[PDB]
């Protein structure tokens, strides 16, 4: 498993460019921000609900513990 | 005969200029043969993307026919007199040399005056040659060396006319029309950018009279290229069916005049050329050749110094199997940096002798001498005598090579073009990192 015999590929053309000639931060904010928002929207629907369920059970548990450790039936 | 006397006793390349600007030149020495050619200053360098490949098309159509010599009659003249007509068109030059007997030098000149000025450009012939261009381009696809060199030119001078191939894109080949060819022959074949060079037994006065009697009616007395740019990049055509993987690595070289050419040609001479069918093998002074023959990691490698007017490519091209490209790159870069940092005197002397022999042995026969005359009058602006070449080699020493390689090789972004099973080939980052030595 070293370079030279990984697999077989044909008719692929890859162009590149020296790191000393092209910019290190190309459109970091012009294109970075919309891409970040798109990636956020892609996964927020499947990420948030489990954690907001946690937040709900957390607030309910703390407030119920506070309520239980109180005085009423006497 | 003390060598230097022989260089001093070389017949001078006599050069004159007509009113139209024709640079006529001759090197009459002894022979009853001659080579007479007209070295145009055209090529794919002076072509827009629509016109790419027009120079190749004009070169093909030149020998077919003229108005004065319709079609095969032209050929009938060349063969019946024993002459061998030939042409060659690189990116920045184009020439049509007719090797012939010195006795029939007049007719040949007239014949040449027909080909370059009064062409035919017959439309049916244009289509017939279009098909030939297409099939010949499919042929050149098989030429791994040519393909890799075109890849190098594309990836190095990207976005510039230097990137354009000589043959042009296959689409253009079909889209070229007779109007474009006529414009090209009426815009890039002008009299000022012409060099009528003749070698062999060609008396200069006779050549001048023939040029004035045949080439007089030409253009009187602007497209003059644009300084191209070097862009460190690479093109990797991974194709794991080719048996060997051709790789070419180059850096921005000198200009055509750029006296730094003389030291660099020595430095490359130190690296030398090796292939599988050589002699000594594990005995050559070239460390790359010795290592390659000791491990058989090289199939065929050489050092190239393609040098254009404003810039040029200086580097090495090697052909090897799939599992030896990295070892190649390592040893090649290591030797480059070794010459860069510590060149020492002995291999410099070897390179000086090697370059002397190259220049001396190349300039034999009417065709190579005439080619030298035509190319020198265009690039350097003068025929550099072999005595001057010896003088320019003489003062090159270890320090001069160590400094010129430092100014051209050390810490420079290269251009890489690989084709075939080039997966083992290191990425651009490792190749670029090879060009600086932390041990230095
Ligand atoms: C314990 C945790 C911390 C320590 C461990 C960290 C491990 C990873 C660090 C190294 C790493 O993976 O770096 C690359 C990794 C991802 O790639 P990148 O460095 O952003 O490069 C551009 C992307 O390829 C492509 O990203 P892009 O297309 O969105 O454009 C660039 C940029 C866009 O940034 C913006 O638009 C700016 C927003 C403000 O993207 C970002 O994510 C910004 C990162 C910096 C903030 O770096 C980061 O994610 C930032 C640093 C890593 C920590 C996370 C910080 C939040
Ligand atoms: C002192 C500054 C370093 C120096 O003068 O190194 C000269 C010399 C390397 O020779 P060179 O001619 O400068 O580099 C090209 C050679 O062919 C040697 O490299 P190569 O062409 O065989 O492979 C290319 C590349 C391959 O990468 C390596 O050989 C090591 C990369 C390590 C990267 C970090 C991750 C692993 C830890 O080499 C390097 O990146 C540099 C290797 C030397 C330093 C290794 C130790 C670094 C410790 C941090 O360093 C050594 O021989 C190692 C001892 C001295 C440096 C470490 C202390
Ligand atoms: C983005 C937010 C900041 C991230 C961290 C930046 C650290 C310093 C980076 C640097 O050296 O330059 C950053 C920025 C862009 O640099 P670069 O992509 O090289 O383009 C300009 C030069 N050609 O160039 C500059 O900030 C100044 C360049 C002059
Ligand atoms: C810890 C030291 C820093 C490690 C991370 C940075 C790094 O690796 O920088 C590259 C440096 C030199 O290695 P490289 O760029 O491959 O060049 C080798 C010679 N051609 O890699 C090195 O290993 C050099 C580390 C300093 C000596």
């Amino acid at each position: 498993r070293e370079f030279g015999h990984l697999t077989r590929m044909r008719h692929v053309i890859t162009y590149s460019l020296s790191p000393f000639e092209q910019r290190a931060f190309p459109h970091y904010f012009t294109k970075g921000i919309p891409n970040v928002l798109r990636r956020t929207r892609a996964c927020i629907l499947r990420v948030a609900p489990p954690f907001v369920v946690f937040y709900l059970v957390y607030t309910w548990g703390t407030q119920e513990f506070e309520k239980s450790k109180r005085k009423n039936p006497a | 005969a003390t060598y230097a006397q022989a260089l001093q006793s070389v017949p001078e390349t006599q050069v004159s200029q007509l009113d139209n600007g024709l640079r006529v030149a001759s090197e009459q020495s002894s022979q009853p043969t001659c080579t007479v050619g007209v070295w145009i200053d055209a090529g794919s360098r002076y072509e827009n993307e629509k016109n790419n490949g027009a120079g190749y098309f004009v070169e093909h159509l030149a020998f077919k026919g003229t108005k004065n010599r319709p079609g095969s009659a032209l050929e009938k003249e060349v063969e019946s007199m024993g002459a061998h007509l030939n042409a060659y068109s690189t990116r920045e030059h184009t020439a049509y040399y007719i090797k012939a007997l010195s006795k029939d030098l007049p007719k040949a000149v007239e014949l040449l005056a027909d080909i370059v000025q009064n062409c035919s450009l017959e439309d049916s012939q244009i289509e017939k040659e279009r098909d030939v261009i297409l099939q010949e381009l499919q042929e050149n696809d098989s030429s791994m060396r040519d393909v890799v060199f075109d890849y190098l030119h594309a990836t190095a001078f990207q976005g510039t006319p230097l990137a354009q191939s000589v043959e042009g894109p296959s689409e253009n080949v079909r889209k070229l029309s007779r109007a474009d060819l006529t414009e090209y022959v009426s815009q890039h074949y002008k009299a000022p950018r012409m060099v009528l060079a003749a070698a062999g037994g060609v008396e200069h006065r006779q050549l001048l009279d023939l040029a004035q009697k045949h080439f007089s009616s030409l253009s009187g007395t602007v497209p003059a290229f644009t300084p191209c740019r070097f862009t460190g990049s690479e093109i990797r055509h991974r194709d794991d069916a080719l048996p060997l993987a051709h790789v070419a690595i180059a850096v921005e070289g000198p200009g055509w005049a750029n006296p730094d050419n003389v030291p660099l040609q020595v430095a490359n001479a130190i690296i030398g050329h090796y292939d599988s069918t050589y002699g000594g093998g594990t005995h050559m002074s070239s460390t790359l050749a010795s290592v390659a023959a000791t491990r058989k990691l090289c199939q065929s490698f050489q050092t190239f110094n393609i040098c254009y007017a404003e810039t040029g490519l200086l580097g090495a091209h090697f052909v090897c199997d799939n599992m030896s490209i990295d070892d190649m790159m390592f040893f090649l870069q290591g030797q480059w940096m070794r010459l860069c940092t510590s060149a020492t005197e002995s291999e410099v002397v070897r390179g000086k002798n090697i370059l002397r022999n190259a220049l001396v042995s190349h300039l034999d026969g009417t065709t190579p001498v005439c080619e030298d005359i035509g190319r020198s009058l265009l690039t350097y602006g003068r025929r550099i005598p072999l005595a001057e070449w010896e003088s320019r080699i003489a003062e090159v020493d270890a320090s001069v090579v160590r400094e010129v390689c430092s100014k051209y090789f050390y810490d420079q972004c290269p251009a890489v073009a690989g084709l075939g099973p080039i997966e083992q080939l290191p990425d651009y980052n490792r190749i670029r990192s090879g060009m600086f030595w932390l041990r230095f």
